[PDB]
C-alpha cells in the first residue's frame, strides 16, 4: 500500500491526469514490473470511458504498488513527462524541504 | 472558489454567516487547523454555551479561506451528533461510512445496522485509505464515546460542543476555542449588522446597553430577541426587554435559523445530562445574584450535600465545566456568577418552594455569619434587595 | 516503522501509552513473546488486578520494538473479550472470522450468527492458513470457554485476564507475567511524569506518601485521582486523601481513558463472578486491619463455614486468585492480607449491616482462651485497632 | 540522455547539491560547452527559489549531455570541487567495476 502523502500526490495532480494520460498504455508496463495481475489489467482495459480507466488505475494502484516508482518511471518514457516531473517535484517537497509543499506545490492551482 | 464548494457541498458543510462574521474567532479556528496539517489523529474543541455560535463559527471558517480544503485538508466530512442512547456513538460512524463511501455503491450498501462493531470500525479505516488528510467536523458532540472510537480512528476531527468535560477523555494532544458570551464592542456590531435604532437618546443608548448585558452574549437569544423586535421600533423594544422580566426566554421565542425555538428548549438538554447531585446544585443557584461577583461560602448557604464547605467549590466547578452552566473566577477571592440568560432559564423552570426553602435558609446563614467584600458586611443580603424583592 | 502502524492499526491494536512506560514490564511481555516462535499455539497470560494496568502493556509491548510484527509473527489480532453470556464465547471468533478476512468479501460476508460452532471453527482455521505464524491478543478475558475454543483453534494467544483460574482451561505451554501493584519508588515517576508536584517539604512528603498508600499502587485509580487534582495544588491533594477516607473510590471518580469512571465499578464484575460461597469471604474482608500481615485463625473468625480448620485458607487462596483481592504469603506463617483500594470498595460496596453484625463476630472469638505474632497477643486486635475503632 | 547510473548520481549526491551550489553559476559555462539553449538558461535562471533551479537543471540536464563530464569539469573551477570530486569517484566505482547490488535489501 501507499499512504496518505503518495496519494495525496495521486489526487492534487488530478486535474491533469484527466487531461492527457490513458492507463492502456500503462497496462503493460505495470503487469511487468510486477504491480498488477492478468485480471487487473482486463478490469481496467475493458471500460468503456477513460475516467472509468483512470479511477480504477488509480483505485487498483494505490493497493498494489510498495511505492511511487514504477509511475514517475512511466510518464517519462510515455512522452508525458510532464506529468512524471510533477509528481517527482511532489514527492521532493515532502521527505528533504518540509513546509515548501503547500506554498510551493500546492497553491499554483488553486 | 469554485472547487470549494463542490467540497463543502460534498461533506455537508453548513453555509457560513455573511451578514456578520467574529474575525477574532473564524480567524482563529482557521489558524489552529492550518498549524495542525503535519499533525495526525488531532482534536480540536470549540466548545462553548449552548447558543453561542459555536457550530456557526466552524463553518465560517471551513468556507472563508480556501487553504484549509484544497490546500491543508483534501476533503470535508461534517457530521451532526446529538447523541443520547448508546446506540448513537455506533449510528454515527454507519452515517460516517456511507458519507466516505462512492457515490458508487450507496445502491449496494447493505444492512449495516446488523454488523458488528469491531466491523464498522475496521470497514471505516479500511476505505479510509482512499482519504488523503481528511478533516471530520462533529457538529454537537455530547458522548464521550463518539471522542473515544474516534480516537481509535485515528482521525483528524474539528468538535462543537457545549461540555468540555469529554475532550479530557482523549489521551492525546487536544487544541481548544472557547466561544465566549458576546462582548459589548461586539454586540452592537451584530445589531447594526441585522439592523437596529443607532444610539439616540441617552436612556436608548443605556437600555440597550442594558439589553446587551442581559443576554451574555448569546447569539441565539440575541437572535430571539431580534427577530421579535420587528416594528424595529425602540418603543416596541421597550415593551419587548418587559416581557423577558415577566416571561423568561419563553415569550421572545420565535423562528429562528436555530434548530430551536426557545433557549430554554436547548439548555434543558444541559440539564437532563448533568450529574444527579449536580443538577440540584444548578436547581438550588437559582437563589443567586445574577452577574455579581460573589463568595463560595455566600454560596454554600443554598447548596445542599464540619470546614468541609469545598464540596461547594467542587459542585460550582464541575457545573462550570458543562455547557459553561457557571463562571468561576481565582482571584481576588474564590468566586463564582450567574449569567442573566443562564438565570432566566432555571428561575422560570426551577421549583419556587425550592426556592423559597433555599432564600430561608439564606438568612440562618446570614445570622450565623465590583470589589465586593463579604466579610464583614454578609449579614446583609439588602445589598440586592433590587433583585432579592422579586421571588 | 510505517509498515508496523498499518499492521497494528488493521489488527485493532490500541494506541499505545506514551507519557510513562512500565519498563520492566513491557520489556517482560516482549521477550517471552520473541522466545515463541516455534512452540506454536501458545498461551501468554498478562494476568493482573483489575485496572491494574495489564491491557495498556500489551499496546506497547506491541508497540515499541519492530521485531514482534514483521521479524518475530506476520500478523497481529487484538480483540477484546469481556464475554459472560454463553453465546459469548461464539461471538468473539465470529469477530475473529472477519477480523481475518479480506478486505474483499466483507460485502459477502453472510448470515454468519446463524451457523454451527463446528462450522464457524472449522470455517476459521480454513481461512486462517493465507496468515501462518499469526498470534491474536485477546484483551480481557473472563471465560475459560474462550480458552478452551483458542486451544482447539491452535491458536497463538496473548491474553490479559484478570482471573488467573481459567488458564487451567488448557493443557498446554502456559507462561505467565503477573502486573503487579505499582512499586513506591516507581510510582513517584509515574507522577512526576503527567505534571505535579513532587515530595520536597516534609509535612507534604508524608502527605504525598499517604496518597500511593490509598491507591495502594493502582494506575487506574492514580490516574482518575489526578484528572481530579485540576488545581494540581498539594493543598487540594490534601482537601482530597480525605475525601476518600469518606465517600471511598466514588467520589474520585473521574471520566478517563479507561471505560470505567469508577473503579468500584469494575471491581463489581469481580465480585459477581466468584464462586457464591466465595462471595461470602469477600464481605467479610472488609472488616480487617487494612494492608496488614494477619494470620488465618484471625481470619476464621469472621469468615462464615469441623475438628481440623482449613477451610479458611481454601477460600483465601482461591479468592487470591481470582481478580487478585487478597494477598496471602506463605513465610513464616500462612497469612493474607488486604490492599486499601480492594478495600474501600468493600468498605462502600457492603450492606452497612454486615460490617457492624461482622465487627461483633472478631470481638466475639477475639477474647479465645512487620512481624506480628498474634499467638500470645491475638486477644487484643488493638494493633489493628487502629482501624477496627471504625464502625 | 544519461541514464541509471548517471541520474542516479545526481540523485544520491542530491542532500548536497541543495546546502551548497546554484545553476547560475553552471548556465554560462553550459551555454558553453554546447548543452544549453537561450530558452533553457531563461527558464532556470529566472526561478525565485534555488530548489527551482536545481531541479530545473538536474531535470533539463538529464536530457541534454552526452554524458556526465560537464558537470565534473565545473564544480571544480566554481570552488565547489568538493562536489565534482564526490561525483567523479561515483562514476569511477562503476566504470573500473562490473559488479554492485542485484535486486536484493
Ligand atoms: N455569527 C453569527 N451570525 C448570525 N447568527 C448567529 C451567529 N452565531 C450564532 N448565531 C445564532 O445562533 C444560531 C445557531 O447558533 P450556533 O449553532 O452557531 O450556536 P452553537 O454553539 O452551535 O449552539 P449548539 O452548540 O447548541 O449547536 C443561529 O440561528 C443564529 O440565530
Ligand atoms: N502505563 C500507563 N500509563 C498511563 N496510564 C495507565 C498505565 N497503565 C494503566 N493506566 C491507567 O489504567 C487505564 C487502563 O488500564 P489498563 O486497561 O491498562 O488496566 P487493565 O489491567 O487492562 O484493566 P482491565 O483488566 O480491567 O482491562 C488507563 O486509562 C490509565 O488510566
Ligand atoms: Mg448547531
Ligand atoms: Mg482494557
Amino acid at each position: 500500500m501507499l499512504c496518505e502523502i503518495e496519494c495525496r500526490a495521486l489526487s492534487t495532480a488530478h486535474t491533469r491526469l484527466i487531461h492527457d494520460f490513458e492507463p492502456r498504455d500503462a497496462l503493460t508496463y505495470l503487469e511487468g514490473k510486477n504491480i498488477f495481475t492478468e485480471d487487473h489489467s482486463e478490469l481496467i482495459s475493458k471500460m468503456s470511458t477513460r475516467l472509468e480507466r483512470i479511477a480504477n488505475f488509480l483505485r487498483i494502484y494505490r493497493r498494489q504498488a510498495s511505492e511511487l516508482g514504477p509511475l514517475i518511471d512511466f510518464f517519462n518514457y510515455n512522452n508525458q513527462s510532464h506529468l512524471a516531473d510533477f509528481l517527482e517535484d511532489y514527492i521532493d517537497f515532502a521527505i528533504n524541504e518540509p513546509d515548501l509543499l503547500r506554498p510551493v506545490v500546492i497553491a499554483p492551482q488553486f | 472558489r469554485q472547487m470549494l464548494d463542490r467540497k463543502l457541498l460534498l461533506g455537508n458543510v453548513p453555509k457560513q454567516m455573511t451578514c456578520y462574521i467574529r474575525e477574532y474567532h473564524v480567524d482563529r479556528v482557521i489558524k489552529k487547523l492550518d498549524e495542525m496539517c503535519d499533525l495526525d489523529s488531532f482534536f480540536l474543541f470549540l466548545h462553548g454555551r449552548a447558543g453561542s455560535g459555536k457550530s456557526v463559527i466552524a463553518s465560517q471558517a471551513l468556507s472563508k479561506s480556501d487553504q484549509l480544503i484544497g490546500i491543508n485538508y483534501d476533503s470535508i466530512v461534517w457530521l451532526k451528533d446529538s447523541g443520547t442512547a448508546p446506540k448513537s456513538t455506533f449510528d454515527l460512524f454507519t452515517d460516517i461510512l456511507l458519507m466516505l463511501k462512492s457515490e458508487d455503491d450507496l445502491l449496494n450498501f447493505p444492512s449495516v445496522e446488523h454488523v458488528t462493531s469491531v466491523v464498522l470500525k475496521r470497514m471505516i479505516c479500511n476505505a479510509l485509505i482512499d482519504r488523503p488528510n481528511t478533516l471530520f467536523v462533529f457538529d454537537d458532540v455530547v458522548q464521550e464515546e463518539t471522542i473515544r472510537w474516534a480516537q481509535e480512528l485515528r482521525l483528524r476531527c474539528l468538535v462543537t460542543t457545549r461540555d468540555v468535560e469529554i475532550s479530557n477523555a482523549a489521551s492525546q494532544t487536544c487544541e481548544f476555542i472557547e466561544v465566549t458570551s458576546l462582548e459589548i464592542d461586539e454586540c452592537y456590531d451584530f445589531l447594526e449588522a441585522y439592523g437596529m435604532p443607532m444610539p439616540v437618546g441617552e436612556k436608548e443608548e443605556d437600555v440597550l446597553n442594558k439589553t446587551i448585558e442581559l443576554s451574555s452574549g448569546n447569539p441565539a437569544t440575541l437572535m430571539m430577541f431580534f427577530k421579535s423586535c420587528e416594528p424595529k421600533t425602540f418603543e416596541k423594544m421597550a415593551q419587548l426587554n418587559n416581557k423577558l422580566e415577566s416571561r423568561g426566554l419563553v415569550g421572545v421565542e420565535c423562528i429562528t435559523p436555530y434548530s430551536y425555538k426557545s433557549l430554554a428548549m436547548a439548555l434543558q438538554r444541559c440539564v437532563e445530562v448533568l450529574s444527579d447531585e449536580d443538577r440540584s446544585a444548578l436547581a438550588f443557584a437559582v437563589v443567586m445574584p445574577p452577574g455579581v461577583d460573589i463568595p463560595v461560602k455566600l454560596w454554600s448557604c443554598v447548596i445542599p450535600v464540619e470546614q468541609l464547605d469545598d464540596e461547594v467549590a467542587d459542585r460550582l466547578k464541575r457545573l462550570s465545566k458543562r455547557g459553561a452552566l457557571l463562571s468561576g473566577k481565582r482571584m481576588p477571592v474564590l468566586t463564582f456568577k450567574i449569567d442573566h440568560i443562564i438565570h432566566m432559564f432555571l428561575k422560570h423552570v426551577v421549583d419556587a418552594q425550592t426556592i423559597a426553602n433555599g432564600i430561608s435558609i439564606l438568612e440562618q446563614r446570614l445570622l450565623e455569619i465590583t470589589v465586593i467584600r463579604p466579610e464583614d458586611f454578609p449579614k446583609f443580603m439588602q445589598l440586592h434587595q433590587k433583585f432579592y424583592d422579586s421571588l
